[PDB]
Parts: structure tokens; C-alpha cells; sequence
RNA sequence: AGAAGCUCAGACGAGUAGGCAGGCGUGGAGGUUUGUGACGAAGCCUUGGGCGUGAGCCUGGGUCGAACAGCCUCUAGUG
RNA sequence: UCUAGUGGGCCAUUUUUGGUAAGCAGAACUGGCGAUGCGGGAUGAACCGAACGUGAGGUUAAGGUGCCGGAAUGUACGCUCA
RNA sequence: GUACGUGAAAUUGCUGAAAGGGAAGCAUUGGAAAUCAGUCUUAC
């Protein structure tokens, strides 16, 4: 059959009884919540939750109110907030999916170059069609937040604790 | 009296047994497995087999109860000089009915040799 | 399955720090007054079973392997069945000739060298 | 025989080097600890100093008992003496390590005491008697001492990259 | 400058102890406007980090930074447990302390 | 499946005087290993590495210059 | 069946004798220390709790939570001024 | 190099580093600084 075979008979795993079921995401995260980034470089952002993806949320604050695109969010890393809901029932939320925010496969350990950093960039890398992608839901989200006063600006904005804040004690 | 044998050479002192502090490993130029046990003792196991290198050429080993008596003839002197593949299929024909169980050493022993064998 | 150590320092005799007459090679104390022997808060530690390591992780490597001792070529064809359970370890006795041929046999026997170079 | 330190490469040093000479081993040390990293021709004028009283020799590890004096005040001490048996075997060897460095071509202005050590010599003893007829050692501590003069004396993750290029590049 | 912070600041008290005897594994730690083991439980298994800052660059930073997380409440005036990846100096006593925001569940 | 092996389960674990068991180390003897060695044995030094609960063991580098070791048994002026 | 060590003990509870009394002398029953670390009583051979393989988590005992010191400058009702 | 094979320890000097308010040593946990191996890179 095969060639050169190990000169130890191979120890097979166990046959484990974890199944993978879907992730019961928090209550108050619905589609449309707008929600404070913790982590990553947008921290302190606020952005408006377009769906629930299998495990984290796939959100983007308008990139022409506060820049941010659309990024998958894991839903531990965010405080949603209960400022009035944006309407995303008109926008599709379909094409975004884990193979949409997926990442080239490399599965050696050769990487890092300055001209690799000169590489990717918003100039390179960033496909005609993702841009095209964020205008379309740029478009049909702002009526929404310029209709509702004060929340435009409110997304721009950045979230930040002064002295005396005890989030404990505060609600969002 | 292979009982009697193994109770002699291979729990005490054998040229082809290496102890060292807490294992065994057996040397003898007719063994597959490494190790010193009487399922695998070449000496006391009248009917077994083996793979050996030998300037590029690997050669099988084989032994019987009818030529105890006389060393020269005990064992079988069989060469190989073609690919892994049919390298195996010699061992597996050679040994399909033979030892039991020693079919699959053999194999594990012949790969090892041909990696030796090619470096 | 990894290698856990439950212990990791050596156990010293006790007040070999302060005297160079006694050697940090563990003894036993038989003191009637000893601190260490009656096990008081603060003092040493002493050898006990309870330290002893996993059956399957004891006497590895922190790569899994375990030194086996090589003096020549036929120490290094011991191991040509057992490559995934044991490394080669030259002996420091083994002139350069040797040194040079049994890497060469145990790099061909796809054996590990503990001290290659 | 070898030195105790790394120079003593003949290309641009000098050394001396003296064995059993019956002067004792802790006026020595102080005197070498002493005159240790000046310049060769300043620590000739220092020894005729001592040898002179016009300056005093600094003891700092063997001052049990060592009286007081104003010439150890540049040396930020107050206990020093003036061990003329050191000194006079200290300047010897400092005389041959100068000509030393003269027949080896080096340069006389620049040259400076690199390395000095005093080592202790096997000690010579002799004997003492003592009351109620007893016999005790008077022991003597000699030194091996050696000079040398000699002249002179990252990866950045991907976030990291991108933020860094973003930063600085862009604008 | 009032536009960052998104943490809330803490103080290393002490590690977990008897009256003499002292476990380094886990310390205490008292959370700001923490009063109270009720208020400890919104902060149960928060991320805390100890900062602080190094001559050496690792990987370019001067600064370099151990994780851990609270693990439970400790006594009634509010201090909190928590469990270091690497266990916390011993001169960190009265040192500061981030707590973050995540992970998140308000 | 060195059946003197492999495997499953449960309970348990302080200790002077003292008893018993299994191991580590040393000199010499028989057997053995196509055993190591002037291309460096033994010994010694070491802010190198590795193993063992431990007695200990192995190893890198330095020094050194003539012998020494593994295993099975025998023995003792053996720690 | 063979044999080791031992054949100076001491303390406490309770009972009790000699005694002016004693950190005194003498016994009875049990528990301990000796031979035993650990938690506590600031500290201590026998007091309190608990008797010990190497560890992780949880929970308690005795005892504690103003600060040293881990833990309420807690709750309720009084007493006390020295 | 005859103060002669090998050349241990005590103890000593030099150098480098470090520490130190009436001892020092130790144990435990981590920091800092120095030092270093494994692992990996591949195999299928």
C-alpha cells in the first residue's frame, strides 16, 4: 500500500462526542443596535451592528460618519448600547459571511518585509469590490441616522470614561 | 526447551542483549523488533524471521525446527535489490503465513532500512 | 501527552550553603533537633514518592525523546527501530573520527542527536 | 610564565614581573592598588614622593591599627603609610618594565600602568620562643608581583508595520 | 485629552494570605467605585493587565504588559481576586492596575 | 505477552528508637560487549544543557597525557 | 516461629494522698507530648482545631475582620469615664 | 624550567558584575538583567 510507514502503530483519538451547535448570541445585540468597540485599533469607536454572524457580529460604524469599515466583531468585545435602533432591514446582510472575511491562506512560517508592508494598505490589496460593498451600505444607512437627530454625530464621536465613571453603576 | 532457553538467556546475561539502567534492547542479527522478549527472541523461537541491510542489499532471514541441530544450515539467506514496494510484498508473501504478527514488524524494519538504504 | 515537571529544583542537603565541608548532595537528616527533618514552616523540603513524575512523561525530554547513550555505530543501529522514542547521545570518551561517523549514522537512521554538535 | 590578564600582547604593551621578593605581600597590595591605572612617569614621581614623605601610600583592606595622617586626604582616606621596602621594590620593577618597553619600540609619554597584582610567595618562617619554654613561628610573607604598561585603553509584527507605515509614510 | 480610558483604574493590594502565610498564585485587588461584593460581580472575569515600563525594547516597546483575569469577589467592601498569567511582583503592592471592559456582557 | 510482561478498579499515605524491602555509589575477580582511547583514557575546572522523588547519572566547553568502561555474576579494608 | 529497640519519662482532664505552700512529692482513669508538622492562643513540647504523598479549584474548623493583617470603622440593645 | 607529571579544596591577589541603614546564609512566588536549550522550518 503506502511507502515508508512508521515504525509505531499509530495511536487513533478517541471518538469525541462534542458537537457544534450555534451560538446563543446576547439579547440585547439585535441588528441595528448601535454598540462601543473595546478592543482593537477602533477602540472607543461607535458603530451600527449589521447581522449576527455564527459567532461574532458583522458591524461597521458608516465609514463616511467615523471611518470604520466592515469588520466582523466578536460580540464579548462590545457594550451595546440603547440609543434608538438604525434600520438595516433594507440592507443585505447575506453576501457577508466568514469566507467574505476570510484571510489568504499560508500555512508556512516565511512572512514580514518592509515591501510587504508597503503591500496591503487601503491603497493595494483592498478589492474595487469591497469598497463598492461599503458605499452601497454607507448609502443605505445614513438616511436612517440623519433622520434620527443628534445620531450622526453620535457615531462619529468616540467613547471614552472621566473621572468619577463607574460603569458598574452605568448603563448604555 | 525453547521455554528453557529463553528462561536462560533472556531475563540474565546475553551477547545480544543490551541493558541499560531500565530497558533492553536486543541486537541479535536475526531479530526484528529491537527489544529483548521471547515472543521476538530469534534464539529461542524455533520458527521467526528478519531483515537485515547489507551494502545497499536487504536480506531476509528465516529458520526452521527440522535443522536445529546444525548451524550452518539453520538459517536461510534470501536478497532484495528492487523498490520499497515489491520489497514488501516479498516480506508479506514471505511471511503470510509463517511467524504471525511478524509481517507487520518486518514491514515497519524494511521501511526504516530503505530510508537508511537512500541517505 | 506534554511533560510536566512537578518540581523543577534540585533538592540541597540541608546546610550545605553554609559549610563547603558539606556537599549540595541530598542527605537524609537524623537529627533529633533537626528543623528540616521535623518538616518546620519555612525550612527545605525533603524527597518524597508524592514528587515522583508521570509514568508516561518520566525520564523524556522536553521533546519527548529520551537520551539514549551511544559509544559507535552498532549503539546507533540499536535505535534504528525506536527513532521516535529515543536520541542519540554521544559519549564524551568518543574521539573525533567516531563523533563524525556516528552523526553520519544517526542523521541516516533519521535519529535525533542530543549533543551533534 | 603567563600573566593574569588578557593584555600583555607584545605589540604595543610591556611587563615585569618579580618572584619571592621578601617584602611583605600587604604593604605590596596596598602600594599596587595604589599606584594602579597612572601614568608610568607619574607614578615614578609618586614613589619618590613616598619615598620622600611628601605623600603617603592609602591603606584600605590591611588598616588594622594604621595610623592617621593629612597625605591621605587626596586619596579620600585617612589611615596611610609610607611601606619604603615595597616602594623601592615596586620602583625596580617599574624601572624594568620601562626598559622593557624601550627595547620593544613603545611610546614613553603615553604608556601607563595597565595591570599590577601581588600575589602571596610561599612563606619562609623561622621561629620565636616564647615564655614557659614554648616555640611558636615567626613566619615571613613574601610576594610575586607582575605590572603590564600598555598605552590608551528588531522585528515588528504585521499591526505594528501597518501602524508604523500608516503613521509615518502617509503623512 | 479626555477622549481614551477605556478601563477602569485599580490598585494591587496584597497577594491571597493568612495572617502569615502567603499565596502569590492569586492577589487582591481593589477596583475603583467597587464598593461592595455586589459590584464585584459585574467585574467578574474582567481582564486586568499590570503595565509597566522597561530600558530594554522588546520587540520595539518600551513598554510591556502581564495579563490576568478577576476571578471572584474578596470580602464585602468590594476587593476582587484576581488570577495573573504571570503571578504579579511582590513590589506591585500599591501599584495600578487596568481593568477593561471586556470581555463584555452589558 | 523483557507473563519477571500487559491491563482494570478501589482504598490509602505523619513518625524518634527499631525492623524489613528495593535501589545509588567505590576498589578488586570470572564471563561478556566485532566496547571507548595519544584524531586524547583517567583525573580536574565550569554564571552550558539534560535525566531521576532521591542516592546519582549523562553531556557541551576548558585543562590534561595513558589507560578505562557498560551489562551478568563473584568479592570487600566499599560511601 | 525467630528477633530488634525499651525497661530515666513528662504534661493535661478529672478523682485523690503527703505538704505551710510550691513550676513540690505521690498515685487512679483517659487523652496527649516524648515520636508531630500544620491552623490558632503575639511568643511556648503537651492549650484550641486539625494529624501531614506532589499539586489545582471549592469549602470550613479553632480563631478572627480599625491599622500593622487576609477579612463589616457591620447590624441591634444597653453598660462603662477610670 | 628542576620552587619541575597531573595540580583539587581551604585560603589569597587581580579583573568583570552585583549587593549592602546593627550579621549572613535559606525557602516560596514573580520582576529585572545576563545566559541557554528545545521546538519549528516540514512531511505528506
Amino acid at each position: 500500500a503506502a511507502k515508508y510507514y512508521p515504525a509505531y502503530r499509530e495511536n487513533v483519538p478517541k471518538k469525541a462526542r462534542k458537537a457544534v451547535r450555534p451560538t446563543k448570541l446576547r439579547a440585547s445585540l439585535a441588528p441595528g443596535t448601535v454598540c462601543i468597540l473595546l478592543a482593537g485599533r477602533f477602540r472607543g469607536k461607535r458603530v451600527v451592528v449589521l447581522s449576527q454572524l455564527e459567532d461574532t457580529l458583522v458591524v461597521t460604524g458608516p465609514y463616511k460618519v467615523n471611518g470604520v469599515p466592515i469588520r466582523r466583531v466578536n460580540h464579548r468585545y462590545v457594550i451595546a448600547t440603547s440609543a434608538p435602533k438604525i434600520d438595516v432591514s433594507g440592507v443585505s446582510v447575506e453576501k457577508f459571511t466568514k469566507a467574505y472575511f476570510a484571510k489568504q491562506k499560508r500555512s508556512g512560517p516565511v512572512k514580514k518585509d518592509e515591501a510587504f508592508f508597503a503591500e496591503n494598505a487601503p491603497k493595494n490589496a483592498l478589492p474595487a469590490e469591497r469598497i463598492a460593498d461599503q458605499k452601497a451600505v454607507d448609502a443605505k444607512l445614513l438616511p436612517a441616522i440623519k433622520a434620527i437627530p443628534n445620531m450622526k454625530e453620535y457615531l462619529a464621536a468616540s467613547f471614552a470614561l472621566s473621572n468619577g465613571d463607574r460603569p458598574h453603576l452605568m448603563k448604555f | 526447551q525453547d521455554e528453557v532457553i529463553w528462561q536462560v538467556v533472556g531475563h540474565e546475561f546475553c551477547s545480544y542483549r543490551i541493558k541499560g539502567e531500565a530497558q533492553n534492547f536486543c541486537r541479535n542479527e536475526y531479530n526484528v523488533t529491537g527489544l529483548c522478549n521471547r515472543q521476538s527472541c530469534p534464539l529461542a523461537n524455533s520458527r521467526y524471521a528478519t531483515v537485515r541491510e547489507d551494502n545497499g542489499k536487504l536480506y531476509l532471514y528465516m529458520k526452521t525446527i527440522e535443522r536445529a541441530h546444525f548451524p550452518s544450515k539453520l538459517w536461510q539467506r534470501i536478497k532484495l535489490s528492487k523498490n520499497y514496494a515489491k520489497a514488501l510484498e516479498q516480506i508479506d508473501q514471505q511471511l503470510l503465513y509463517w511467524p504471525g504478527r511478524q509481517i507487520h514488524r518486518c514491514k515497519q524494519r524494511l521501511t526504516r532500512l530503505t530510508q537508511y538504504l537512500l541517505k | 501527552v506534554n511533560i510536566i515537571k512537578k518540581r523543577t529544583k534540585p533538592f540541597k542537603r540541608h546546610q550545605s550553603d553554609r559549610f563547603k565541608r558539606v556537599g549540595e548532595s541530598w542527605r537524609k537528616p537524623r537529627g533529633i533537633d533537626s528543623c528540616v527533618r521535623r518538616r518546620f514552616r519555612g525550612t527545605i523540603s525533603m524527597p518524597k514518592i508524592g514528587y515522583g513524575n508521570n509514568k508516561k512523561t518520566r525520564y523524556c525530554m522536553p521533546n519527548g525523546l529520551k537520551a539514549f547513550l551511544v559509544r559507535n555505530v552498532s549503539d546507533v543501529e540499536l535505535l534504528l527501530m525506536h527513532n521516535k522514542t529515543y536520541a542519540a547521545e554521544i559519549a564524551g570518551n568518543v574521539s573525533a573520527r567516531k563523533r563524525v561517523e556516528i552523526v553520519e549514522k544517526a542523521r541516516a537512521l533519521g535519529v535525533k542527536v542530543t549533543n551533534a554538535g | 610564565v603567563r600573566y593574569s590578564a588578557s593584555p600583555a600582547l607584545e605589540t604595543k604593551c610591556a611587563k615585569a614581573r618579580g618572584a619571592y621578593l621578601r617584602t611583605h605581600f600587604k604593604n605590596s597590595r596596598e602600594v599596587a592598588f595604589t599606584i594602579n591605572g597612572m601614568s608610568l612617569k607619574k607614578a615614578f614621581i609618586f614613589l619618590d614622593n613616598v619615598k620622600e614623605h611628601k605623600q603617603a601610600v592609602p591603606f584600605r583592606r590591611f588598616n588594622g591599627g594604621v595610623g592617621r595622617t593629612a597625605q591621605g586626604k587626596e586619596f579620600g582616606v585617612t589611615q596611610a603609610r609610607w611601606p619604603v621596602k615595597s616602594v623601592k621594590f615596586f620602583y625596580d620593577l617599574l624601572k624594568n618594565a620601562e626598559a622593557n618597553a624601550e627595547a620593544k619600540g613603545l611610546d614613553m609619554d603615553k604608556l601607563i600602568i595597565k595591570h599590577v597584582q601581588v600575589n602571596a610567595a610561599p612563606k619562609q618562617r623561622r621561629r620565636t620562643y616564647r615564655a614557659h619554654g614554648r616555640v611558636t613561628a615567626y613566619l615571613s610573607s613574601p610576594s610575586h608581583i607582575e605590572i603590564i604598561v600598555a598605552e590608551e585603553e528588531s522585528r515588528v509584527s504585521l499591526k505594528q508595520g501597518a501602524k508604523a507605515r500608516n503613521l509615518a509614510a502617509r503623512k | 485629552a479626555q477622549g481614551h480610558r477605556l478601563y477602569v483604574k485599580a490598585k494591587h493590594l496584597s497577594f491571597q494570605r493568612s495572617k502569615h502565610v502567603i499565596h502569590p498564585g492569586t492577589s487582591i485587588v481593589k477596583i475603583e467605585g467597587c464598593d461592595s461584593k455586589e459590584e464585584a460581580q459585574f467585574y467578574l472575569g474582567k481582564r486586568v493587565c499590570y503595565v509597566y515600563k522597561s530600558s530594554k525594547a522588546v520587540r520595539g516597546s518600551k513598554i510591556r504588559v502581564i495579563w490576568g483575569t478577576i476571578a471572584r469577589p474578596h470580602g464585602n467592601s468590594g476587593a476582587v481576586r484576581a488570577r495573573f498569567v504571570h503571578n504579579l511582583p511582590a513590589k506591585t503592592f500599591g501599584s495600578s492596575l487596568r481593568v477593561m471592559l471586556y470581555p463584555s456582557n452589558i
